[PDB]
């Protein structure tokens, strides 16, 4: 089980990188794919077959919300993936 | 906050602002003619008490409710249902009478099997007289030969003041007859049943009169504040939305010229 505590704040990290590498910002200043990069990671937590193992890996990803909008665009990006 | 829902909200309040605005109107046609229609009733009233007042009543050993069925006129039922309470425990048989739908509902779940009577469609069409009488006779046609009772309402004073009164209502005709009766002459024991359930039904009209004059009053009252309370929510979210829409326009076009200026 992986806690990602949280994933806004990698969001933040990633949106400096981006920009600090000349690559041009979409909606919010975040970079176009800021979906691409929780749903790559959210993904790879998954539930194996026994012929693969019967393990699995399990994610509780945190986002932090401000002033209670989770409609809005980066909670309901992170809500579609999970 | 987004221009979805702001819309959405001023939408509604100028439709409160509005409704409101002619709810007050309607309570204000209203209050006006039985501002008028009261000024008599006074004095109908004042002469109809001016005997137990100038000789002491007592009794040796019945609540009256008087509001209406329309709420939203502030504290007009709600303060008469509090006198009510009061003597619902503090007194002794307690039987009620509520008068306006507004009483069978808010002092009721409490004292549900300690009803006589309720009545309908009262502050719908001013109070008469025959409104009153249809209530002195229910009222002695029920099997309750009651030793004393009481009777609750909102006397008028002005526009926005008004006070919740009791006044005991010696309506036994066991005790019509005291010793402060004594010294009145040439009465017979059936003439006071005539008077007695006259001077009923003047004090519930009278009460009736009092009430329907301060409730549509405050209702004037509550809905002009309740309409301009809305004015000042209206004037509040429309330049809050104003600022969201040149916020949102303005960051729409940064977000473009960021990614613009980064080729």
């Amino acid at each position: 089980l992986i806690i990602y505590d949280d994933l806004s704040k990698q969001a933040v990290a990633y949106r400096q990188m981006s920009l600090l590498l000349r690559r041009p910002p979409g909606r919010e200043a975040y970079p176009g794919d800021v979906f691409y990069l929780h749903s790559r990671l959210l993904e790879r937590a998954a539930k194996m077959n026994d012929a693969f193992g019967g393990g699995s890996l399990t994610a509780l990803p945190v986002i932090e919300t401000q002033a209670g909008d989770v409609s809005a665009y980066i909670p309901t990006n992170v809500i579609s993936i999970t | 906050a987004t221009l979805k829902d702001i819309t959405r909200r001023l939408k509604s309040i100028k439709n409160i602002q509005k409704i409101t605005k002619s709810m007050k109107m309607v309570a204000a046609a209203k209050y006006a003619r039985a501002e008028r229609e009261l000024k008599p009733a006074r004095v109908y009233g004042v002469g109809s008490l001016a005997l137990y007042e100038k000789a002491d009543i007592k009794t040796p050993e019945l609540i009256i409710g008087v509001s209406s069925d329309r709420g939203l006129c502030g504290a007009i039922h709600s303060s008469v249902a509090k006198q009510m309470k009061s003597e619902a425990a503090n007194l002794k048989e307690v039987k009620i009478i509520g008068v306006g739908d507004k009483i069978r509902s808010i002092l009721h779940r409490t004292h549900s099997d300690q009803f006589l009577v309720t009545f309908k469609e009262v502050g719908r069409r001013p109070p008469t007289f025959g409104d009153a009488s249809v209530i002195a006779l229910e009222l002695l046609n029920s099997g309750y030969e009651f030793d004393e009772g009481s009777i609750i309402f909102n006397r008028f004073r002005s526009v926005i003041s008004y006070k919740t009164e009791e006044k005991p209502i010696f309506s036994l005709d066991t005790i019509s007859s005291a010793e402060s009766m004594s010294i009145y002459d040439d009465i017979d024991a059936d003439v006071l049943r005539n008077y007695q359930e006259y001077s009923l039904a003047n004090i519930i009209y009278y009460s009736l009169k009092e009430s329907t004059t301060s409730e549509q009053s405050a209702r004037m009252t509550a809905m002009d504040n309740a309409s301009k309370n809305a004015s000042e929510m209206i004037d509040k979210l429309t330049l809050t939305f104003n600022r969201t829409r040149q916020a949102v326009i303005t960051k729409e076009l940064i977000e473009i010229i960021s990614g613009a200026a980064a080729l």
